[PDB]
């Protein structure tokens, strides 16, 4: 199974400096040519930089925005790709993925799942989780419940519910910035027959602070 | 830079029937070599791009066989046989002859369904945000079409806009509906200024507001 892997994304400080990685596997990442491809709104898809294999000289190109302050290279021992990226600016933030041309063409034939780079001077944060239970008693019905993960910083964070048990009727939404920070909420809606008889728990996690967090919504 | 131009920023297509989506390039994509290369992307909501055909009309691996692409020079389609409700994303074209390498700004496909009122449900301020001086009351509409609806807070009965932080899902992939999430964020004290908080969601499937309600001194 072909795979590509970013690392190394995340906050990180205007001026300051950041290098991604890319671990590939499934295919012959030495005959390949690699790129990394950024996603922001307002720009959609932007093509950043791209390194050749050894038979074309390794050479590098990137695009004009980057120049000078980005560098791109490879380890073929490590099957890796990686972007150093220098006096980064508020313009390089958003999603940076990873994409191959293999060695018989066919474009950006794979991708990966994309790192997210936050151009920031603001701090770390973590969020504060709170249930969201109906104000009355449901009701043969569907009952929606809730979790409210508020005030953290930066994107992402990931929530499940019951551990990822229940996921057929679960909304989250896209994060909402207010004061330099995020608030996001998440439904979920079960049977009146599963709820509150069953446990209904919002596992939410903040890679950046560490964060873990199970919110059990019990009824008011 | 080569410019690619997707002029449609959405389709809108029913399940089962076939559409066609077309970009535009500045510069023939035609190479020396006898190949155009010019490559179409499809980006699923929440996930990274992925490939659907490679120089013009060359369906990738794992694409299904409702795809197919056509074009020359500087005009290009992409084609759905049978569009499937799983189809929602956005498609982009991308140019890969010169550097830099220029994508197009994409054109969304929507799903048209039929209509479907919102599933409203509003929650006043959870007792452990209270005790942290915090009073956000939240509302879910839930799986509605068409796409848009709007939605006031009231307290007590007059109309509040600020402090209101609004967020809406892709398209489903499934049902084809759209979710949304409207949070008005007051202080504590501010919540206990007043008794009745109410979300009034106003969609096409009605005439008269759908209208959920609490009050605080209960
Ligand atoms: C196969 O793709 C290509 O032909 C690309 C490129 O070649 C590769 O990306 C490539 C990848 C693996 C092996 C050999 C060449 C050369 C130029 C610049 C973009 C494009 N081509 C017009």
């Amino acid at each position: 199974e072909v795979t590509l892997q970013e690392s190394g994304g995340g906050l990180v400080q205007p001026g300051g400096s950041m290098k991604l990685s890319c671990a590939a596997s499934g295919f012959t990442f030495s005959d390949a040519w690699v790129d990394w491809v950024r996603q922001s709104p307002g720009k959609g898809l932007e093509w950043v930089a791209e390194i050749r294999n050894k038979a074309n000289n390794h050479a590098t190109k990137y695009t004009e925005s980057v120049k000078g302050r980005f560098t791109i290279s490879r380890d073929d021992s490590k099957s890796s790709v990686y972007l150093q990226m220098n006096s980064l600016r508020a313009e390089d933030t958003g999603i940076y993925y990873c994409t191959s041309v293999p060695q018989l063409g066919r474009g950006f034939a794979y991708w990966g799942q994309g790192t997210l780079v936050t151009v920031s001077a603001a701090s770390t944060t973590p969020p504060s989780v709170y249930p969201l239970a109906p104000g009355s008693g449901g009701a043969g019905s569907m009952v929606t419940l809730g979790c409210l993960v508020k005030g953290y910083f930066p994107e992402p964070v990931t929530v499940t519910w019951n551990s990822g048990a229940l996921s057929s009727g679960v909304h989250t939404f896209p994060a909402v910035l207010n004061g330099d920070l995020y608030t996001l909420s998440s439904s979920v809606t079960v049977p009146s027959s599963t709820w509150p008889s069953q446990t209904v728990t919002c596992n939410v996690a903040h890679p950046a602070s560490s964060t873990q967090v199970d919110k059990k919504i019990v009824p008011k | 830079d080569i410019v690619m131009t997707q002029a449609a920023p959405s389709v809108p297509v029913t399940p089962g029937e076939s559409v066609s989506i077309s970009c535009r390039s500045s510069k023939s994509l035609l190479h020396s070599n006898g190949y155009t290369y010019l490559h179409w992307f499809l980006q699923r909501p929440g996930q990274s791009p992925q490939l659907l055909i490679y120089r013009v009309s060359n369906l990738a691996s794992g694409v299904p066989d409702r795809f197919s692409g056509s074009g020359s020079g500087t005009a290009f389609t992409l084609r759905f046989s049978r569009v499937e409700a799983e189809d929602v994303g956005v498609y982009y074209c991308m140019q890969h002859l010169e550097y830099p390498f220029t994508f197009g700004s994409g054109t969304k496909l929507e799903i048209k369904r039929a209509d479907a009122a919102p599933t409203v449900s509003i929650f006043p301020p959870s007792s452990e945000q209270l005790t942290s001086g915090g009073a956000s009351v939240v509302c879910f509409l839930n799986n509605f079409y068409p796409q848009d609806i709007t939605v006031s807070w009231k307290i007590d009965g007059a109309e509040r806009s600020s402090g209101v932080l609004n967020s809406w899902t892709d398209q489903d992939s499934s049902d084809s509906t759209y979710s949304m999430s409207s949070t008005l964020t007051l202080t504590k004290d501010e919540y206990e200024r007043h008794s009745s908080y109410t979300c009034e969601a106003t969609h096409k499937t009605s005439t008269s507001p759908i209208t959920k309600s609490f009050n605080r001194g209960e």
